[PDB]
Protein backbone atom coordinates (compact mmCIF):
# COMPACT_ATOMS: atom_id res chain seq x y z
CA UNK A 1 0.00 0.00 0.00
CA UNK A 2 1.28 3.17 -1.37
CA UNK A 3 1.00 6.76 -0.22
CA UNK A 4 0.25 10.14 -1.41
CA UNK A 5 1.46 12.69 1.02
CA UNK A 6 0.13 16.72 0.81
CA UNK A 7 1.98 19.32 2.17
CA UNK A 8 -0.80 21.18 3.55
CA UNK A 9 -4.41 22.18 2.42
CA UNK A 10 -4.61 26.28 2.08
CA UNK A 11 -7.65 26.23 0.13
CA UNK A 12 -10.71 24.82 0.72
CA UNK A 13 -10.85 21.70 -1.95
CA UNK A 14 -13.36 18.67 -2.84
CA UNK A 15 -10.27 16.02 -3.48
CA UNK A 16 -10.97 12.77 -5.39
CA UNK A 17 -8.88 9.84 -5.64
CA UNK A 18 -9.94 7.59 -8.22
CA UNK A 19 -13.94 7.08 -7.93
CA UNK A 20 -13.67 8.90 -4.26
CA UNK A 21 -13.52 11.97 -3.31
CA UNK A 22 -13.84 14.25 0.12
CA UNK A 23 -14.38 17.73 1.44
CA UNK A 24 -11.46 19.34 2.68
CA UNK A 25 -11.62 22.90 4.13
CA UNK A 26 -9.57 26.03 3.81
CA UNK A 27 -6.49 25.45 6.13
CA UNK A 28 -7.28 22.04 7.56
CA UNK A 29 -5.01 19.55 8.68
CA UNK A 30 -5.05 17.72 5.88
CA UNK A 31 -1.68 15.63 4.59
CA UNK A 32 -2.88 13.06 2.06
CA UNK A 33 -4.11 9.99 1.21
CA UNK A 34 -2.48 6.29 2.46
CA UNK A 35 -3.84 2.81 1.85
CA UNK A 36 -3.65 3.20 -2.10
CA UNK A 37 -3.17 0.09 -3.74
CA UNK A 38 -0.71 -1.12 -5.84
CA UNK A 39 -1.27 -2.55 -8.90
CA UNK A 40 -3.43 -0.28 -10.30
CA UNK A 41 -2.98 3.28 -12.27
CA UNK A 42 -5.17 6.46 -10.07
CA UNK A 43 -6.25 9.54 -10.57
CA UNK A 44 -6.01 12.15 -7.98
CA UNK A 45 -8.53 14.86 -8.91
CA UNK A 46 -9.64 18.67 -7.37
CA UNK A 47 -12.50 21.08 -7.44
CA UNK A 48 -12.16 23.88 -5.78
CA UNK A 49 -14.67 25.28 -3.74
CA UNK A 50 -14.47 29.09 -4.65
CA UNK A 51 -14.37 28.06 -8.29
CA UNK A 52 -15.60 24.93 -9.52
CA UNK A 53 -14.38 25.72 -12.57
CA UNK A 54 -11.79 23.80 -13.96
CA UNK A 55 -11.76 20.27 -12.53
CA UNK A 56 -8.49 19.18 -12.85
CA UNK A 57 -5.92 16.46 -11.41
CA UNK A 58 -3.00 13.65 -12.17
CA UNK A 59 -2.43 10.58 -13.22
CA UNK A 60 -0.24 8.33 -11.45
CA UNK A 61 1.43 4.74 -10.49
CA UNK A 62 3.07 5.03 -7.35
CA UNK A 63 5.22 1.73 -8.79
CA UNK A 64 7.10 4.88 -10.95
CA UNK A 65 8.20 6.85 -7.98
CA UNK A 66 7.39 8.63 -4.67
CA UNK A 67 4.36 11.39 -5.50
CA UNK A 68 3.09 14.10 -3.40
CA UNK A 69 0.85 17.18 -3.62
CA UNK A 70 1.71 20.88 -2.60
CA UNK A 71 -0.37 23.87 -3.47
CA UNK A 72 1.47 26.21 -5.35
CA UNK A 73 -0.25 30.02 -4.53
CA UNK A 74 1.07 31.63 -7.16
CA UNK A 75 -0.71 29.23 -10.06
CA UNK A 76 -3.35 28.78 -7.73
CA UNK A 77 -3.45 24.81 -7.73
CA UNK A 78 -2.56 21.51 -6.16
CA UNK A 79 0.74 20.22 -7.61
CA UNK A 80 1.72 16.49 -7.84
CA UNK A 81 5.75 16.66 -7.99
CA UNK A 82 8.00 13.40 -7.52
CA UNK A 83 10.65 13.36 -4.31
CA UNK A 84 13.72 11.79 -5.44
CA UNK A 85 15.10 11.60 -1.99
CA UNK A 86 13.48 7.96 -0.48
CA UNK A 87 14.31 8.63 2.56
CA UNK A 88 13.35 11.89 2.95
CA UNK A 89 10.15 10.62 1.53
CA UNK A 90 9.21 8.04 3.82
CA UNK A 91 10.41 9.99 6.81
CA UNK A 92 8.19 12.88 5.88
CA UNK A 93 5.16 10.05 5.73
CA UNK A 94 5.69 7.97 8.61
CA UNK A 95 5.63 11.44 10.58
CA UNK A 96 2.20 12.34 9.04
CA UNK A 97 0.65 8.59 9.71
CA UNK A 98 2.20 8.44 13.39
CA UNK A 99 0.10 11.68 13.36
CA UNK A 100 -3.19 10.02 11.89
CA UNK A 101 -3.23 13.23 9.62
CA UNK A 102 -4.50 10.88 6.02
CA UNK A 103 -7.53 9.83 4.75
CA UNK A 104 -6.84 6.03 3.71
CA UNK A 105 -8.21 4.91 0.24
CA UNK A 106 -11.93 3.62 1.57
CA UNK A 107 -11.52 0.30 -0.86
CA UNK A 108 -14.25 -2.34 0.26
CA UNK A 109 -12.80 -5.88 -0.08
CA UNK A 110 -16.04 -6.86 -2.20
CA UNK A 111 -15.28 -4.33 -4.79
CA UNK A 112 -13.23 -4.73 -8.12
CA UNK A 113 -14.67 -1.39 -9.45
CA UNK A 114 -11.99 0.66 -9.91
CA UNK A 115 -10.15 -2.66 -11.66
CA UNK A 116 -12.68 -3.33 -13.66
CA UNK A 117 -12.51 0.31 -14.98
CA UNK A 118 -8.91 0.54 -14.91
CA UNK A 119 -7.96 -3.34 -16.19
CA UNK A 120 -6.70 -2.31 -19.53
CA UNK A 121 -5.15 1.51 -18.25
CA UNK A 122 -1.69 1.84 -18.44
CA UNK A 123 0.63 4.47 -17.74
CA UNK A 124 3.19 4.32 -20.58
CA UNK A 125 0.07 4.89 -22.46
CA UNK A 126 -1.58 7.72 -21.07
CA UNK A 127 1.76 9.46 -20.99
CA UNK A 128 1.65 9.31 -24.91
CA UNK A 129 -1.88 10.44 -24.80
CA UNK A 130 -0.60 13.31 -22.34
CA UNK A 131 2.85 14.79 -23.31
CA UNK A 132 4.65 15.82 -20.69
CA UNK A 133 7.80 13.65 -20.18
CA UNK A 134 10.17 15.43 -17.59
CA UNK A 135 6.97 14.16 -15.36
CA UNK A 136 6.17 10.13 -14.53
CA UNK A 137 2.45 11.75 -13.67
CA UNK A 138 0.19 13.28 -15.85
CA UNK A 139 -2.14 16.76 -15.79
CA UNK A 140 -5.45 16.42 -17.00
CA UNK A 141 -7.75 19.01 -16.48
CA UNK A 142 -11.64 19.86 -18.07
CA UNK A 143 -10.48 21.99 -20.75
CA UNK A 144 -7.89 20.44 -22.62
CA UNK A 145 -8.24 19.87 -25.78
CA UNK A 146 -7.87 16.81 -28.51
CA UNK A 147 -5.50 16.74 -31.49
CA UNK A 148 -8.65 16.07 -33.51
CA UNK A 149 -10.70 19.32 -31.78
CA UNK A 150 -7.20 20.95 -32.61
CA UNK A 151 -8.21 19.92 -36.42
CA UNK A 152 -11.52 21.39 -36.34
CA UNK A 153 -4.98 25.67 -29.92
CA UNK A 154 -2.15 24.92 -27.67
CA UNK A 155 -0.42 21.54 -28.69
CA UNK A 156 1.44 20.88 -25.91
CA UNK A 157 -1.39 20.84 -23.39
CA UNK A 158 -3.65 18.44 -25.96
CA UNK A 159 -5.09 15.31 -25.45
CA UNK A 160 -3.62 13.11 -28.13
CA UNK A 161 -6.09 10.32 -29.03
CA UNK A 162 -5.89 8.31 -31.59
CA UNK A 163 -8.00 10.36 -34.58
CA UNK A 164 -11.40 8.02 -35.26
CA UNK A 165 -13.22 9.54 -38.44
CA UNK A 166 -15.84 7.49 -39.95
CA UNK A 167 -15.37 10.04 -43.60
CA UNK A 168 -11.72 9.80 -43.76
CA UNK A 169 -9.67 8.28 -46.34
CA UNK A 170 -8.19 6.28 -43.64
CA UNK A 171 -11.54 4.45 -43.03
CA UNK A 172 -12.01 3.78 -46.79
CA UNK A 173 -10.71 2.17 -49.32
CA UNK A 174 -11.04 3.28 -52.58
CA UNK A 175 -13.57 0.98 -54.35
CA UNK A 176 -15.36 -0.03 -51.34
CA UNK A 177 -16.84 2.95 -50.44
CA UNK A 178 -20.14 1.49 -49.79
CA UNK A 179 -18.64 -1.68 -48.07
CA UNK A 180 -16.55 0.33 -45.88
CA UNK A 181 -18.58 2.78 -44.71
CA UNK A 182 -21.83 0.53 -43.73
CA UNK A 183 -19.22 -1.69 -42.58
CA UNK A 184 -16.52 -0.66 -40.59
CA UNK A 185 -14.31 -3.50 -39.86
CA UNK A 186 -12.01 -2.95 -42.22
CA UNK A 187 -11.37 0.12 -40.39
CA UNK A 188 -11.50 -1.60 -36.94
CA UNK A 189 -9.70 -4.53 -37.60
CA UNK A 190 -6.43 -3.67 -40.18
CA UNK A 191 -6.15 0.23 -39.62
CA UNK A 192 -6.94 0.80 -36.36
CA UNK A 193 -6.27 -2.85 -34.49
CA UNK A 194 -3.28 -4.24 -36.77
CA UNK A 195 -2.04 -0.96 -38.05
CA UNK A 196 -2.35 1.29 -35.31
CA UNK A 197 -2.95 -0.04 -31.54
CA UNK A 198 -1.09 -3.13 -32.35
CA UNK A 199 -3.59 -5.05 -29.91
CA UNK A 200 -7.01 -5.34 -28.86
CA UNK A 201 -5.04 -3.78 -25.13
CA UNK A 202 -4.39 -0.75 -26.18
CA UNK A 203 -7.47 -0.32 -28.27
CA UNK A 204 -9.57 -0.44 -24.30
CA UNK A 205 -7.00 0.94 -23.26
CA UNK A 206 -7.55 4.14 -24.45
CA UNK A 207 -11.21 3.93 -24.31
CA UNK A 208 -11.01 3.22 -20.98
CA UNK A 209 -8.92 6.37 -19.96
CA UNK A 210 -11.39 8.67 -22.15
CA UNK A 211 -14.21 7.41 -20.44
CA UNK A 212 -12.27 8.60 -17.12
CA UNK A 213 -11.02 12.00 -18.20
CA UNK A 214 -14.93 12.44 -19.18
CA UNK A 215 -16.37 11.01 -15.62
CA UNK A 216 -14.22 12.84 -13.96
CA UNK A 217 -13.13 16.29 -15.56
CA UNK A 218 -16.10 16.65 -17.94
CA UNK A 219 -13.67 16.47 -20.48
CA UNK A 220 -15.77 16.89 -24.01
CA UNK A 221 -12.96 15.82 -26.33
CA UNK A 222 -12.54 12.45 -23.95
CA UNK A 223 -16.38 12.17 -24.14
CA UNK A 224 -16.18 11.98 -28.16
CA UNK A 225 -13.25 9.79 -28.05
CA UNK A 226 -14.80 7.12 -25.75
CA UNK A 227 -18.39 7.31 -27.87
CA UNK A 228 -16.27 6.85 -31.10
CA UNK A 229 -14.29 3.86 -29.95
CA UNK A 230 -17.54 2.27 -28.67
CA UNK A 231 -19.25 3.14 -32.15
CA UNK A 232 -16.27 2.08 -34.41
CA UNK A 233 -16.41 -1.43 -32.76
CA UNK A 234 -20.50 -1.67 -33.04
CA UNK A 235 -20.36 -0.45 -36.63
CA UNK A 236 -18.13 -3.22 -37.54
CA UNK A 237 -19.98 -6.55 -38.55
CA UNK A 238 -16.84 -9.14 -38.04
CA UNK A 239 -15.17 -8.58 -34.12
CA UNK A 240 -13.06 -10.84 -32.65
CA UNK A 241 -15.80 -12.59 -29.69
CA UNK A 242 -13.32 -12.27 -26.93
CA UNK A 243 -13.27 -8.44 -27.85
CA UNK A 244 -17.12 -8.10 -27.58
CA UNK A 245 -17.39 -10.07 -24.47
CA UNK A 246 -14.90 -7.86 -22.72
CA UNK A 247 -16.24 -4.66 -24.38
CA UNK A 248 -19.26 -5.93 -23.00
CA UNK A 249 -18.12 -5.95 -19.46
CA UNK A 250 -16.09 -2.94 -19.84
CA UNK A 251 -19.22 -0.54 -20.90
CA UNK A 252 -21.11 -1.97 -18.16
CA UNK A 253 -18.79 -1.31 -15.06
CA UNK A 254 -18.43 2.27 -16.68
CA UNK A 255 -22.57 2.88 -17.10
CA UNK A 256 -22.55 1.50 -13.68
CA UNK A 257 -20.00 3.77 -11.92
CA UNK A 258 -21.51 6.57 -14.17
CA UNK A 259 -23.12 9.32 -11.59
CA UNK A 260 -27.02 9.26 -12.40
CA UNK A 261 -27.47 13.25 -13.03
CA UNK A 262 -24.52 13.07 -14.95
CA UNK A 263 -26.13 10.87 -17.90
CA UNK A 264 -27.74 14.19 -19.80
CA UNK A 265 -24.36 15.37 -20.69
CA UNK A 266 -22.14 12.42 -20.81
CA UNK A 267 -24.13 10.24 -22.72
CA UNK A 268 -24.65 10.53 -26.34
CA UNK A 269 -28.40 9.42 -27.14
CA UNK A 270 -27.48 8.73 -31.36
CA UNK A 271 -24.58 6.50 -30.55
CA UNK A 272 -25.88 4.28 -27.80
CA UNK A 273 -29.68 3.77 -29.52
CA UNK A 274 -27.85 2.55 -32.48
CA UNK A 275 -25.22 0.42 -31.03
CA UNK A 276 -28.01 -1.35 -28.56
CA UNK A 277 -30.34 -1.50 -31.36
CA UNK A 278 -29.72 -0.62 -34.92
CA UNK A 279 -26.16 -2.09 -35.26
CA UNK A 280 -23.91 -5.32 -35.93
CA UNK A 281 -23.29 -5.53 -32.67
CA UNK A 282 -26.92 -5.05 -31.23
CA UNK A 283 -27.10 -8.55 -29.84
CA UNK A 284 -23.47 -8.21 -28.62
CA UNK A 285 -23.80 -6.51 -25.27
CA UNK A 286 -26.56 -8.16 -22.88
CA UNK A 287 -24.84 -6.86 -19.81
CA UNK A 288 -24.62 -3.57 -21.08
CA UNK A 289 -28.31 -3.25 -22.80
CA UNK A 290 -29.24 -4.59 -19.35
CA UNK A 291 -27.91 -1.93 -17.14
CA UNK A 292 -28.35 0.50 -20.17
CA UNK A 293 -32.18 0.17 -20.33
CA UNK A 294 -32.59 -0.49 -16.38
CA UNK A 295 -30.70 2.59 -15.35
CA UNK A 296 -31.46 5.41 -18.46
CA UNK A 297 -34.49 4.28 -20.15
CA UNK A 298 -35.10 8.02 -20.79
CA UNK A 299 -32.19 8.04 -23.41
CA UNK A 300 -33.74 5.53 -25.24
CA UNK B 1 -24.80 24.43 -46.25
CA UNK B 2 -28.16 24.23 -47.15
CA UNK B 3 -29.89 25.61 -50.46
CA UNK B 4 -32.86 27.40 -49.96
CA UNK B 5 -35.11 30.63 -51.22
CA UNK B 6 -32.67 33.09 -49.61
CA UNK B 7 -29.17 32.01 -51.62
CA UNK B 8 -31.26 31.48 -54.63
CA UNK B 9 -29.03 33.41 -56.96
CA UNK B 10 -26.09 31.65 -56.48
CA UNK B 11 -26.95 29.18 -58.37
CA UNK B 12 -26.04 31.23 -61.96
CA UNK B 13 -22.62 32.73 -60.82
CA UNK B 14 -19.89 31.93 -62.41
CA UNK B 15 -18.65 29.03 -59.39
CA UNK B 16 -19.06 26.15 -61.39
CA UNK B 17 -22.24 23.70 -59.90
CA UNK B 18 -23.88 20.44 -60.41
CA UNK B 19 -27.22 19.48 -59.19
CA UNK B 20 -27.73 15.91 -58.91
CA UNK B 21 -31.24 14.10 -58.79
CA UNK B 22 -30.98 10.36 -58.19
CA UNK B 23 -34.84 9.69 -58.01
CA UNK B 24 -34.75 8.02 -61.16
CA UNK B 25 -31.98 5.58 -60.30
CA UNK B 26 -33.86 3.09 -58.91
CA UNK B 27 -37.22 2.20 -60.67
CA UNK B 28 -39.37 -0.70 -60.17
CA UNK B 29 -43.19 -1.99 -61.92
CA UNK B 30 -44.68 -4.01 -59.07
CA UNK B 31 -47.25 -7.08 -59.76
CA UNK B 32 -48.27 -10.32 -58.70
CA UNK B 33 -46.58 -14.01 -58.93
CA UNK B 34 -48.66 -17.32 -59.78
CA UNK B 35 -48.67 -18.16 -56.06
CA UNK B 36 -49.85 -14.54 -55.01
CA UNK B 37 -47.25 -12.87 -53.62
CA UNK B 38 -45.61 -9.55 -54.89
CA UNK B 39 -42.64 -8.93 -56.87
CA UNK B 40 -40.63 -6.33 -58.27
CA UNK B 41 -39.33 -5.96 -61.94
CA UNK B 42 -36.56 -3.41 -62.25
CA UNK B 43 -36.99 -1.04 -65.19
CA UNK B 44 -33.92 1.49 -66.73
CA UNK B 45 -33.12 4.45 -64.92
CA UNK B 46 -30.81 7.18 -65.04
CA UNK B 47 -29.28 9.54 -62.90
CA UNK B 48 -29.71 13.63 -63.66
CA UNK B 49 -26.62 15.59 -63.06
CA UNK B 50 -27.57 19.29 -64.31
CA UNK B 51 -25.59 22.42 -64.67
CA UNK B 52 -27.99 25.17 -63.77
CA UNK B 53 -26.01 27.84 -65.42
CA UNK B 54 -25.44 26.06 -68.83
CA UNK B 55 -28.29 23.51 -68.98
CA UNK B 56 -25.68 20.96 -69.94
CA UNK B 57 -27.48 17.88 -68.35
CA UNK B 58 -25.19 14.97 -68.14
CA UNK B 59 -27.33 12.17 -68.29
CA UNK B 60 -26.46 8.75 -67.10
CA UNK B 61 -28.27 5.56 -67.65
CA UNK B 62 -28.61 2.82 -65.26
CA UNK B 63 -29.69 -0.49 -67.20
CA UNK B 64 -30.96 -3.04 -65.10
CA UNK B 65 -28.26 -5.51 -65.01
CA UNK B 66 -26.36 -3.22 -62.51
CA UNK B 67 -29.20 -4.74 -60.07
CA UNK B 68 -28.65 -8.44 -61.13
CA UNK B 69 -28.11 -10.46 -57.67
CA UNK B 70 -27.70 -7.23 -55.78
CA UNK B 71 -29.48 -6.94 -52.02
CA UNK B 72 -30.79 -3.70 -50.74
CA UNK B 73 -31.18 -1.67 -53.48
CA UNK B 74 -32.85 1.56 -52.67
CA UNK B 75 -29.35 1.53 -50.29
CA UNK B 76 -27.24 0.52 -53.27
CA UNK B 77 -28.99 2.93 -55.94
CA UNK B 78 -27.94 6.18 -53.40
CA UNK B 79 -23.92 4.85 -53.39
CA UNK B 80 -24.18 3.92 -57.46
CA UNK B 81 -25.53 7.28 -58.21
CA UNK B 82 -22.61 8.62 -55.52
CA UNK B 83 -20.04 6.06 -57.69
CA UNK B 84 -21.39 7.60 -60.99
CA UNK B 85 -21.17 11.36 -60.04
CA UNK B 86 -18.03 11.11 -58.96
CA UNK B 87 -16.79 8.92 -62.26
CA UNK B 88 -18.07 11.93 -64.07
CA UNK B 89 -16.05 14.76 -61.84
CA UNK B 90 -12.95 12.28 -62.13
CA UNK B 91 -13.28 12.17 -66.22
CA UNK B 92 -13.53 16.52 -66.39
CA UNK B 93 -11.02 18.25 -66.99
CA UNK B 94 -10.20 20.00 -64.10
CA UNK B 95 -11.10 23.38 -65.07
CA UNK B 96 -14.62 21.98 -65.74
CA UNK B 97 -15.10 20.26 -62.65
CA UNK B 98 -17.98 21.80 -60.21
CA UNK B 99 -16.97 23.97 -56.62
CA UNK B 100 -20.11 22.43 -55.25
CA UNK B 101 -22.53 19.83 -56.05
CA UNK B 102 -26.15 20.08 -54.73
CA UNK B 103 -27.65 17.29 -53.79
CA UNK B 104 -31.73 17.11 -53.94
CA UNK B 105 -32.81 14.38 -51.49
CA UNK B 106 -30.64 14.77 -47.98
CA UNK B 107 -30.11 10.63 -48.25
CA UNK B 108 -26.89 11.39 -51.18
CA UNK B 109 -25.26 13.80 -48.66
CA UNK B 110 -23.13 10.89 -46.85
CA UNK B 111 -23.26 8.51 -50.27
CA UNK B 112 -21.45 11.39 -52.18
CA UNK B 113 -19.03 12.65 -49.78
CA UNK B 114 -17.58 9.70 -49.39
CA UNK B 115 -17.03 9.15 -52.79
CA UNK B 116 -15.94 12.14 -53.29
CA UNK B 117 -13.39 11.81 -50.62
CA UNK B 118 -10.38 13.02 -52.88
CA UNK B 119 -12.06 16.00 -53.33
CA UNK B 120 -11.73 17.49 -50.37
CA UNK B 121 -12.27 21.09 -51.92
CA UNK B 122 -15.73 20.01 -53.96
CA UNK B 123 -19.03 21.15 -51.46
CA UNK B 124 -21.35 18.89 -51.22
CA UNK B 125 -24.77 20.32 -50.24
CA UNK B 126 -28.53 19.85 -49.71
CA UNK B 127 -31.30 21.79 -50.46
CA UNK B 128 -34.75 23.07 -49.19
CA UNK B 129 -35.77 23.56 -52.37
CA UNK B 130 -38.54 20.66 -53.80
CA UNK B 131 -37.08 20.76 -56.98
CA UNK B 132 -39.23 18.81 -59.47
CA UNK B 133 -36.37 17.09 -61.42
CA UNK B 134 -38.13 13.68 -61.38
CA UNK B 135 -40.53 14.41 -63.77
CA UNK B 136 -37.16 14.37 -66.33
CA UNK B 137 -38.76 11.10 -67.27
CA UNK B 138 -41.56 12.66 -68.64
CA UNK B 139 -39.56 14.98 -71.51
CA UNK B 140 -40.08 12.24 -74.44
CA UNK B 141 -36.68 12.24 -75.50
CA UNK B 142 -34.92 11.55 -72.28
CA UNK B 143 -37.54 8.99 -71.76
CA UNK B 144 -36.98 7.35 -74.96
CA UNK B 145 -33.27 7.27 -74.69
CA UNK B 146 -33.29 5.72 -70.92
CA UNK B 147 -35.69 2.90 -71.79
CA UNK B 148 -34.33 2.08 -74.90
CA UNK B 149 -30.67 1.36 -73.83
CA UNK B 150 -29.19 -1.65 -73.45
CA UNK B 151 -25.78 -1.16 -71.71
CA UNK B 152 -25.00 1.56 -69.05
CA UNK B 153 -24.61 4.79 -71.31
CA UNK B 154 -24.00 8.26 -70.66
CA UNK B 155 -26.06 10.59 -72.71
CA UNK B 156 -25.20 14.89 -73.03
CA UNK B 157 -28.31 17.06 -73.52
CA UNK B 158 -28.65 21.27 -73.08
CA UNK B 159 -31.85 20.73 -70.87
CA UNK B 160 -32.51 24.50 -72.21
CA UNK B 161 -32.38 23.92 -75.66
CA UNK B 162 -31.15 27.35 -77.38
CA UNK B 163 -32.74 29.07 -74.70
CA UNK B 164 -30.12 30.93 -73.22
CA UNK B 165 -29.60 32.79 -76.63
CA UNK B 166 -32.73 34.88 -75.26
CA UNK B 167 -32.67 34.69 -71.98
CA UNK B 168 -30.55 34.37 -69.13
CA UNK B 169 -30.14 31.38 -66.84
CA UNK B 170 -31.93 32.40 -63.78
CA UNK B 171 -35.32 33.01 -66.57
CA UNK B 172 -34.13 29.60 -68.39
CA UNK B 173 -34.07 27.36 -65.04
CA UNK B 174 -37.38 29.31 -63.74
CA UNK B 175 -39.41 28.30 -67.00
CA UNK B 176 -37.63 24.38 -66.88
CA UNK B 177 -38.91 24.21 -63.23
CA UNK B 178 -42.28 25.61 -64.05
CA UNK B 179 -42.68 22.99 -67.24
CA UNK B 180 -41.16 19.97 -64.60
CA UNK B 181 -43.89 21.07 -62.12
CA UNK B 182 -46.24 21.04 -64.44
CA UNK B 183 -45.56 17.89 -65.64
CA UNK B 184 -45.35 16.23 -62.17
CA UNK B 185 -48.45 17.62 -61.29
CA UNK B 186 -50.75 16.63 -64.38
CA UNK B 187 -48.51 15.23 -66.95
CA UNK B 188 -51.59 14.33 -69.83
CA UNK B 189 -52.59 17.90 -69.45
CA UNK B 190 -48.84 19.45 -69.03
CA UNK B 191 -47.89 17.21 -72.35
CA UNK B 192 -51.45 18.65 -74.18
CA UNK B 193 -49.99 22.13 -73.18
CA UNK B 194 -46.55 21.90 -75.09
CA UNK B 195 -48.42 20.31 -78.23
CA UNK B 196 -51.67 21.10 -78.54
CA UNK B 197 -50.58 23.54 -81.74
CA UNK B 198 -48.65 21.03 -84.42
CA UNK B 199 -47.60 24.05 -86.32
CA UNK B 200 -44.91 23.95 -82.92
CA UNK B 201 -42.70 21.80 -83.48
CA UNK B 202 -39.74 19.99 -81.31
CA UNK B 203 -36.17 20.41 -83.66
CA UNK B 204 -34.41 17.09 -83.66
CA UNK B 205 -31.22 18.53 -81.82
CA UNK B 206 -34.15 19.91 -79.50
CA UNK B 207 -36.42 18.27 -76.18
CA UNK B 208 -38.89 21.01 -76.30
CA UNK B 209 -41.10 22.78 -78.44
CA UNK B 210 -39.59 25.92 -80.93
CA UNK B 211 -41.92 28.90 -79.07
CA UNK B 212 -41.71 32.46 -79.97
CA UNK B 213 -41.02 34.58 -77.03
CA UNK B 214 -44.59 35.78 -76.86
CA UNK B 215 -45.47 31.39 -77.40
CA UNK B 216 -43.52 30.61 -74.39
CA UNK B 217 -45.69 33.71 -72.08
CA UNK B 218 -48.44 31.84 -73.45
CA UNK B 219 -47.46 28.62 -72.10
CA UNK B 220 -45.88 29.34 -69.12
CA UNK B 221 -49.22 30.92 -68.01
CA UNK B 222 -50.85 28.08 -68.91
CA UNK B 223 -48.75 25.88 -66.85
CA UNK B 224 -48.97 27.96 -63.73
CA UNK B 225 -53.03 27.80 -64.70
CA UNK B 226 -52.67 23.77 -64.38
CA UNK B 227 -50.47 23.69 -61.60
CA UNK B 228 -53.02 26.24 -59.61
CA UNK B 229 -55.66 24.13 -61.02
CA UNK B 230 -54.35 20.60 -59.82
CA UNK B 231 -53.72 22.46 -56.41
CA UNK B 232 -57.44 23.16 -56.80
CA UNK B 233 -58.73 19.30 -57.67
CA UNK B 234 -56.58 18.26 -54.83
CA UNK B 235 -57.37 20.03 -52.33
CA UNK B 236 -60.89 21.20 -53.21
CA UNK B 237 -60.44 25.11 -53.43
C1 LIG C 1 -13.91 11.60 -31.68
O1 LIG C 1 -14.88 12.16 -32.51
C2 LIG C 1 -14.74 13.50 -32.68
C3 LIG C 1 -13.52 14.10 -32.43
C4 LIG C 1 -13.41 15.47 -32.53
C5 LIG C 1 -14.48 16.23 -32.90
C6 LIG C 1 -15.69 15.63 -33.17
C7 LIG C 1 -15.84 14.26 -33.06
C8 LIG C 1 -17.19 13.71 -33.41
N1 LIG C 1 -17.70 12.70 -32.66
O2 LIG C 1 -17.84 14.16 -34.33
C1 LIG D 1 -38.70 1.93 -56.33
O1 LIG D 1 -37.53 2.52 -55.85
C2 LIG D 1 -37.38 2.41 -54.51
C3 LIG D 1 -38.04 1.40 -53.83
C4 LIG D 1 -38.00 1.37 -52.45
C5 LIG D 1 -37.30 2.33 -51.75
C6 LIG D 1 -36.62 3.33 -52.43
C7 LIG D 1 -36.64 3.38 -53.81
C8 LIG D 1 -35.80 4.42 -54.45
N1 LIG D 1 -35.82 4.57 -55.81
O2 LIG D 1 -35.09 5.15 -53.78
Amino acid sequence: MNTVPFTSAPIEVTIGIDQYSFNVKENQPFHGIKDIPIGHVHVIHFQHADNSSMRYGYWFDCRMGNFYIQYDPKDGLYKMMEERDGAKFENIVHNFKERQMMVSYPKIDEDDTWYNLTEFVQMDKIRKIVRKDENQFSYVDSSMTTVQENELSDPAHSLNYTVINFKSREAIRPGHEMEDFLDKSYYLNTVMLQGIFKNSSNYFGELQFAFLNAMFFGNYGSSLQWHAMIELICSSATVPKHMLDKLDEILYYQIKTLPEQYSDILLNERVWNICLYSSFQKNSLHNTEKIMENKYPELL
Amino acid sequence: GAMNSSNYAELFNNDIKLFVDDTNVYRVTVHKTFEGNVATKAINGCIFTLNPKTGHLFLKIIHTSVWAGQKRLSQLAKWKTAEEVSALVRSLPKEEQPKQIIVTRKAMLDPLEVHMLDFPNIAIRPTELRLPFSAAMSIDKLSDVVMKATEPQMVLFNIYDDWLDRISSYTAFSRLTLLLRALKTNEESAKMILLSDPTITIKSYHLWPSFTDEQWITIESQMRDLILTEYGRKYNV
